[PDB]
């Protein structure tokens, strides 16, 4: 989506680190859908942002 | 040409830190407080008895 690729291409230094966390990450912290977004924030006991 | 643009210092920070399975801030935002156990106060009792 729009979402991923906004971090992908940006250039400010907050936004860039915050897309070097999620590209080296183990394990894969993107969803497949935003039904299992909120699904994963509700049952991690507030470890899912 | 390399050394002096920062090449050879991006590459050395990538493979080494980025690709780090523990972080500096990673072992550094885990605090937690602890109960104190016998072993601290142990000698009290010894030169009790």
């Amino acid at each position: 989506g729009s979402t991923k690729e906004f971090f992908r291409r940006s250039k400010i230094a907050v936004f860039d680190k915050m897309w070097t966390y999620m590209r080296s990450a183990e394990p894969s912290v993107f969803v497949r859908t935003t039904a299992e977004g909120v699904a994963r924030v509700r049952k991690s006991k507030g470890k899912y942002a | 040409k390399l050394s002096e643009q920062g090449v050879l210092d991006k590459l050395k920070n990538k493979w080494w830190y980025d690709k780090g399975e523990c972080g500096a801030k990673d072992s550094g935002s885990k605090e937690k407080t602890s109960a104190l156990s016998l072993s601290n106060v142990a000698g009290v009792f010894y030169i009790l008895v």
